[PDB]
């Protein structure tokens, strides 16, 4: 009976994000001496060079976290993250210039990654 | 990974099935559907989604399906539905309602709603978004009235007047070619859409028609100019030829005829009946019977809305004042018709609200009183039969229609304004639910913000006190031209009146208002036999007695207002 | 605060009324604008208190008397009108001939 | 006949060797030279010198070397010197700095500074005159911000925004051709010079370049749009081809790279680094190292300026608020870097001030905080080595440069504005010494007063209360067009954008900003190795530790301000 | 006086706060704008007194309590922000959840 | 009320003076604008009282003394001028060096 102006009465239950897309768990280390936060929608293979992880497993993927949130890595911190698949056309342009086209081009992405010193390529 | 609903709603705004309270009323609206793809919601800020190569496309030029503006996560309340969507705007129009972002990486993106380099973002998560209000009973008496209207979410003023001249103070009339020209030029400086009514009075065609040709968007028949059978007939002949609307305030005195005489003069033609209840004017005591006819588009003005303990006293007050202006005031102010007017609104028999700004009505309280009325009817009658899920969605759509789509339809301007639909002009109002219908957050005119509740201009951020309504960049310099529409008759546009006067505003064409009726009033389309007892003023609808009582208190009042 | 245009304007009436009341408290006969401000602000504060339109129409005739104002001021003021937010929304109060 | 110095200064303003206190600070400026001929000083009023046949020439038409306006006896404070001279203006530009009057009868009159029938007079004896301030970090969020900027002596706003849209509220960006067009038209109504930045974001050239062609004067890279290596690279390629400046707010999150990655993307190209200290945004914790590089033009925004006891608490406040807007806020606000920023200003390592108006900075406090900073450094470090005569002239020139000439140079507009030099536009601010840097006396825009602290408009004279800032005739009607400049890219001007939009303001060309660096920053030209310890945030300059402390009180504060 | 734009605007906040305090003194539960005005003016007068930002952040949570205001007003006010001139220049005070 | 532009503006001076007087009453040394507001409003209320221009020119030198104001404020204020409606119409009062 107490009135809170504009209040919500939300329905029961939970919202599943990124439903029906493959998920993948990987370990990632911040080998740098400064903190790194990573947003929900950056193509994961194109993150800061000093993050060490299996770069191949970042291709075609992004963090499986609520839209608009970010994972945080303190200097030296190693931790697991869960990834989900990119959707739409599964193309990436710009950001770190590793892809600039289909995410299917795995060898091309890794060759560019390795040449520029993104840690964790084969 | 799942997000519970409470946290979901506080980050992205509510989703299907969630309900939101309108201000401090007991009305609840429920999200009917949501265009989003869960986990691909758009949002803007540090480490958020609308960033280059991510939710923002880095490839496409502005023509390539890219928006000028995305409102993210809006809860739309409209005659067309109550639902969650992103709203995309381009060239000052709504081009897409759906899901905005980058098809590079996101599923479910509406093809013409790409966020690109050219896109501005307004975050509407947690807000309600409605069409701008369309006020079709405006007296142009004091330019200060425009900000009053904007602050309560009104974006179009239709009416008449030359300022505080007695003609304009009594009637929504800009009389004659020269007054109309002068006010079209004045309009160049008013940050709101405008349409101007000429004097619907004359016994020859030409003195009337020449006002349409000069740029009027419609006519007003008013008793104070002689609401006689001749002026009614000539005005409707003019309107049928020019495709504009006529508004009527009929002969309260019953001097040349009773209500049946006015209907006979109208002769089945379309007409907008102003303040149909009659406190605002019209055949005493039975004008309100107008609202049962299929050719009548019926509006209320706002001071009778809704029926409260002070209503009669203040209207008796208002009648004393008219006597003191010595206006043939020794019947007029009737609790029976004002009470009934509440119920007729609820039943969909009166289709429209309007202000009567500065003549007998309040420029900034059309939207406010619409919701107070809906809330009072829920309290007294309970949920409408048509409701379900425990929401008030049906009543909310019937009421939102009264001040958005229905006035637009009646005026012949619904192709441009009056609803959140693709292809319509981007007149949009953002509301915090806590202020809904009371004080608008941001008023968008033609895709640019025109007015906003915003704080100290010297501060590090815009939220510190004092937060008040202020004109924004849409109103400054030449942008006032591009963000606002002057509505005009087809003949004045064909005859080149805009160029002849130097008008720089967008010119809207009035059309398709001779070929409509009551059935075209969205959610408010009821025709019926209204009986008003000549001796007791008792109101019947199809033989059934209508009865209500006034309330002592309203929501959307003393919790909000400093005076 | 979310002040709308009328709320901002009406602060002025309260302010003029405070000024006028200080002038009356130091013994001055009040002038035309001072008198109007006092009676108007009385009405708006009355509505804020939750009084009815009918009450304020009566009370408004007894806020200032002729001995409180300069010669001619009673006859200059034929009516005072104010709109304010009552518990049941905005209403108009008109006080006819407030000072005799 | 001789006049002692005290009386001389109180009639004509100070002369060589005299010193003046800046407001209530402990800073003293000393007159370095004087262009006058003693006994032939110009002045205006009853029985004074500028009268026909005397100090006013009665012979010459306006073209014959005659001024439109003479400021008499001005004490100029400028990067070019602190000195006494008359300032002559014609066709809205400064044409002569020297000695004005009539060569008929006076010695030493600068040949093009004749007072004739066509000449207006402003008495500047006893005033300090500076260039108008150039604010290159403006968010266009609320039009009320313009008077705030004028009242503190700012005459040019460079930045971006469409009003209180979340994009504009976070970033100095007007995105895309249509938003840029709309804001150029809005600009027609703003009584200040303006230049607009587009969104410096994209992975193809064309979506970015099309904003320059539409009329943008520069670009802004902002982390909230994705400050990635791609957007940095594409923006600088665009800027190198279009000859406009790019401003950067880098990736605070270090998401795609650390500071060294951003420098690598920049690749030795010119860039303006915004709020270089980093509280305002940028690579945590070390962004401030930007300010050591020869290709970086570094500015501060104003809320960290200078370092005080409340600074951190209020910024911690500001971070809470960002968390509540839910902006990825569980490092950022560092006493070590804010303290160091004080000293870097004093050393000439940070070249520019700016506001960050309404996003994280105060529209009316760029000039105010510049002097508070200079004053704090004198109190803590003492006179700079370079000083002599006991004056603060060297520090005053280094500091005045930060908000006048250096922003102009960085933006590519110093041929028009940014200093009191012959050939430049007559944007001039008069200050009473007692109010210097706090409240401007009169702001001149293009040779006409635009804004003034002036009293009761109903009074017999203009000085009675209340004295407040008010817009003057330069802002009214069409004169607003002639007294203010819209700065635009060469390509938009070449493509006829002003005519295509109907712009009537003077159009300024942005140019010569790709071929500059740190060395071009007047009095503020230091390059060095800045080290920021990743663990302790300790700041070193060429291996030497930088350390300062906050102060409890500032001048130019509670003595002056009503709130 | 040399009033700048903010100084002129902020006089309004002080005025609204005086109005609200008179309303509270005659026994009314305060509304949304009245409550905001009171707490805001308290902050600006506090800064004029020379208090610190930290002090005003604490004190601002104890200027009005729920029993001083109408139902729902505590929950309508999530924060109150004000900028004022401290002895060390202009600073921003934000008071989170000022009324419980 | 029929307020003309000056009447509306001058309400601000009275308001600033009320604000300043509250600040003085709680023990603060007054600043430049506060001091100006106090002396100006004193003059306008004086004229409303029916005092002469000569009286207000004298009295205006004794409304605030140096111990009432911050360091430097006496020397910042060389004159205070105000126009107001005397019983014989609008006149200008100038108070030279009001604070020593
Ligand atoms: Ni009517
Ligand atoms: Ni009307
Ligand atoms: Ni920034
Ligand atoms: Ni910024
Ligand atoms: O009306
Ligand atoms: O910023």
């Amino acid at each position: 009976n107490y009135i809170v102006p504009g209040e919500y009465r939300v329905a029961e239950g939970e919202i599943e994000i990124n439903a029906g897309r493959e998920k993948t768990t990987i370990r990632v280390s911040n080998t740098g001496d400064r903190p790194i936060q990573v947003g929900s929608h950056i193509h994961f293979v194109e993150v800061n060079k000093e993050l060490l992880f299996d770069r191949a497993e970042g291709i075609g993927r992004r963090l499986n976290i609520p839209s608009g949130t970010a994972a945080r890595f303190e200097p030296g911190e190693e931790m697991e993250v869960e990834l989900t698949e990119l959707g739409g056309n599964r193309e990436v342009f710009g950001i770190s210039d590793l892809t600039n086209g289909s995410v299917d081009n795995k060898e091309l992405i890794l060759q560019r990654a390795k040449e520029l010193g993104y840690k964790g390529v084969e | 990974m799942k997000i519970n609903r409470q946290q979901y709603a506080e980050s992205y705004g509510p989703t299907v099935g969630d309900q939101v309270r309108l201000a401090d009323t007991d009305l609840w609206i429920e999200v009917e559907k949501d265009y989003t793809t869960y986990g691909d919601e758009a949002n803007f800020g540090g480490g958020k989604v609308l960033r280059e190569g991510m939710g923002e496309n880095g490839t496409y030029t502005r023509t390539e399906n890219v928006l000028d503006l995305l409102l993210t996560n809006a809860l739309i309340l409209d005659y067309t539905g109550i639902y969650k969507a992103d709203i995309g705007v381009k060239d000052g129009y709504i081009v897409g309602i759906g899901k905005g972002g980058n098809p590079d990486i996101m599923d479910g993106v509406t093809p013409n709603m790409i966020v690109g380099t050219a896109t501005e973002v307004i975050a509407a998560e947690g807000k309600i978004v409605t069409a701008g209000g369309i006020d079709t009973h405006v007296h142009f008496i004091n330019p200060d009235q425009v900000d009053v209207a904007l602050a309560n979410g009104i974006t179009t003023l239709f009416g008449g007047g030359t300022g505080p001249a007695e003609g304009s103070k009594a009637t929504t009339v800009t009389p004659g070619p020269w007054n109309i020209e002068k006010m079209l030029k004045s309009t160049e400086g008013l940050p709101i859409n405008v349409g101007i009514l000429g004097k619907g009075h004359g016994s020859s065609i030409a003195p009337i028609m020449e006002q349409i040709d000069a740029g009027a968007a419609g006519l007003k028949i008013h008793e104070d100019w002689g609401a006689t059978p001749a002026s009614i007939d000539r005005s409707l002949t003019v309107a049928d030829e020019a495709d504009v609307q006529v508004a009527i305030h009929s002969d309260t005195l019953n001097e040349a005829g009773f209500l049946e005489d006015t209907l006979r003069a109208i002769n089945g033609r379309v007409i907008h009946s102003f303040h149909v209840e009659g406190a605002g004017g019209g055949h005493a005591p039975d004008i309100m019977a107008m609202a049962g006819h299929p050719n009548v588009l019926p509006s209320s003005t706002n001071p009778t809305r809704p029926f409260t303990v002070n209503t009669i006293d203040e209207h008796l007050d208002m009648l004393m004042v008219c006597h003191h202006l010595k206006q043939n005031i020794p019947s007029r102010i009737r609790p029976e018709t004002i009470a009934a007017e509440d119920i007729l609104h609820d039943l969909g028999i009166i289709s429209m609200m309007s202000t009567d700004a500065l003549a007998m009505g309040r420029a900034g309280e059309m939207v406010l009183r619409t919701w107070q009325t809906a809330d009072k009817m829920k309290k007294q009658r309970g949920p409408l039969a048509e409701e379900k899920n425990g929401s008030d969605n049906f009543r909310a759509k019937r009421y939102v229609s009264k001040y958005t789509i229905n006035p637009a339809i009646a005026q012949g301007i619904a192709h441009e304004v009056g609803s959140i639909e693709e292809g319509k002009f981007a007149d949009l109002v953002l509301w915090e639910p806590k202020f809904f219908g009371v004080k608008a957050d941001r008023v968008i005119k033609g895709g640019i913000i025109a007015y906003a509740q915003i704080g100290d201009p010297s501060a590090s951020i815009p939220t510190p006190q004092p937060v008040m309504g202020r004109r924004m960049y849409g109103t400054v310099g030449d942008l006032i031209h591009d963000t606002n529409i002057t509505f005009m008759s087809k003949s004045s546009i064909q005859q080149g009146v805009p160029a002849k006067l130097g008008l720089k505003r967008r010119i809207g064409t009035v059309k398709n208002c001779r070929n409509i009726g009551k059935k075209d009033m969205k959610w408010n389309d009821v025709t019926t036999d209204i009986d008003i007892n000549p001796e007791t003023y008792e109101v019947k609808v199809d033989g059934e007695v209508l009865t209500c009582e006034p309330v002592k208190e309203l929501p959307m009042a003393q919790r909000y207002f400093l005076f | 605060m979310h002040l709308n245009p009328a709320e901002k304007e009406k602060l002025q009436i309260f302010l003029a009324s405070e000024l006028a009341l200080k002038r009356k408290a130091r013994g001055l006969k009040l002038n035309y604008p001072e008198a109007v401000a006092i009676i108007t602000s009385f009405i708006m504060e009355g509505a804020r208190d939750g009084k009815t339109v009918a009450m304020l129409m009566e009370e408004g005739k007894h806020v200032l008397t002729r001995d409180d104002v300069m010669e001619g001021v009673p006859e200059m003021i034929d009516d005072i009108q104010a709109e304010a937010t009552f518990p049941d929304g905005t209403k108009l109060v008109t006080v006819h001939n407030p000072i005799s």
